[PDB]
């Protein structure tokens, strides 16, 4: 007997069952938020979908072949349905666990529900050209809010392979590619609590040369012809390069939106244009260290930017200069120490944080490059 | 207290003679006076996978029953944690 998911395989029961469940009852009672059990199997069944599975990767790894692709697509929609409400119940964060159910890309061609949450994000995709009372959801309190910066961040976030079909790269992800990149200012408006939120999503291919050919791709894709995204994403780089200041405090998101492009990460021709490895990233590398060792700038608004044998001894002695001042701060410190909450403990606060992201960034692979080299 | 912790004290493989009783009264009715009946399989849903990443047949049923008894049960606000991650880790 054919050990189906509904009609023996326990282990597409649990998928099968609760997600033909959910779309078929909160699909329906959608119309019936908007204007004795029914919110509190609501509230039951939205965590129990969002936390069937806590291993939501483990889950749809190997169970089944096309259940996977069925209940992704059916959980991406029930998603995509209830984004714009406000209600009380919190799923944020929760759609993280869903999002990384995804790489953790299949065959999209049995339905375009991707296709309706994309578009449907495509009312406000370009975040600060139409950051506005018409943004996403066209929300004054109902979706524009801060969990959707974390949102973008995370949830769109598909690194194992682009599988997919990206046939819109040139009208639909191009609008928020090229508005965002319409000037170098990033124009982000009130309660800009961080404008890289967005994400660090950004590549090659994944004006324009495909959009050139609007009729003929609108099968042509930009991302077969590497050069013509080659030029116009790499054009800008040399832009920031030349955009610098002597005070720090000033340029706080100078090297945010340049190190996710520039360096290594756009692996998009990384292997074939050497000069995104290389040259983009020495210069990713360098900018740092004329951007952050100055003290003007604080730590609070480049706290967590989470990302060469050129700068490396560069780092070495303006980080040695640095805690010679760290020192000579403790010495100052130990004779006659005055009130440490005024100023002291924040600075050496300061200090140490500073101090702990160099050093983590040179242990992300940096260390082991001096240890090697201070053997050699 | 002495049924909760007599069965996590030295063995492993017990809890198939007992909870067929467990799952016909989980067929019955979802009392909440009758809490520590749902709290028995909350701290089963961790504590009897010992090591060995055994069957999911037999527990369907009463995840099905709790299922189909959603609707009765309100005014036990609290005690709706130990009917969810049961299917979790198992």
């Amino acid at each position: 007997l054919s050990a189906a998911s509904r009609p023996l395989c326990t282990g597409g029961h649990a998928s099968n069952k609760e997600k033909e469940m959910v779309t078929s009852l909160f699909c329906k009672l959608g119309v019936l938020v908007r204007h004795l059990g029914q919110t509190l199997d609501a509230r039951t069944v939205m965590k129990t979908g969002l936390d069937s599975v806590k291993s939501a990767l483990r889950a749809f790894l190997d169970n089944a072949a096309e259940d996977l692709e069925k209940t992704m697509e059916n959980l991406k929609q029930g998603q995509f349905t209830h984004t714009r409400s406000q209600p009380k119940g919190v799923t944020q964060i929760i759609n993280y666990t869903t999002v990384a159910l995804l790489p953790m890309l299949d065959k999209h061609n049995v339905y375009s529900i991707y296709n309706t949450r994309s578009s449907r994000e495509r009312a406000a995709l370009s975040l600060p050209a139409n950051v506005e009372d018409v943004c996403p959801n066209i929300p004054s309190l109902e979706k524009l809010m801060t969990e959707i910066i974390e949102l973008a961040e995370s949830g769109i976030r598909y690194t194992q392979m682009p599988y997919m079909m990206e046939v819109v790269l040139p009208m639909l992800c191009s609008y928020m590619s090229r508005w965002w990149e319409h000037g170098p200012e990033n124009h982000p408006e009130r309660a800009e609590m961080c404008c890289t939120a967005l994400n660090s999503e950004h590549m090659n291919t994944l004006k324009i040369i495909y959009n050139n050919l609007g009729i003929d791709e609108g099968f042509s894709q930009p991302i077969i012809n590497k050069v013509k995204p080659q030029l116009l994403k790499t054009h800008f780089l040399p832009l920031m390069e030349k955009l610098k200041k002597k005070a720090a405090m000033v340029v706080s998101e100078e090297d945010h939106l340049k190190a996710e492009a520039r360096g290594d990460m756009s692996e998009a021709e990384l292997l074939i244009l050497d000069e995104f490895t290389t040259l983009a990233r020495d210069l990713y590398a360098f900018y740092p260290l004329l951007i952050r060792f100055v003290d003007y700038n604080r730590a609070k608004w480049l706290k967590e930017p989470n990302p060469y044998w050129s700068k490396s001894h560069n780092f070495k002695r303006e980080e040695q200069n640095f805690v010679v001042q760290n020192e000579i701060n403790n010495m100052s410190f130990l004779i006659t120490d005055t009130k440490s909450k005024m100023s002291k403990a924040a600075i050496s606060d300061q200090e140490r944080k500073k101090m702990k992201r160099k050093g983590d960034r040179y242990s992300m692979q940096t260390s082991l490059i001096v240890a090697a080299l201070k053997r050699l | 207290p002495l049924k909760l912790l007599t069965n996590h004290y030295e063995r492993c493989w017990k809890y198939y003679c007992l909870p067929g009783g467990w799952g016909n009264f989980g067929a019955a009715s979802e009392e909440e006076l009758h809490l520590s009946r749902k709290l028995f399989w909350g701290i089963f849903d961790a504590l009897s996978q010992k090591k060995y990443e055994q069957e999911l047949f037999k527990l369907a049923l009463p995840c099905l029953s709790a299922v189909a008894g959603a609707l009765p049960p309100d005014y036990m606000e609290s005690n709706y944690v130990s009917m969810m991650e049961k299917q979790s880790s198992m």
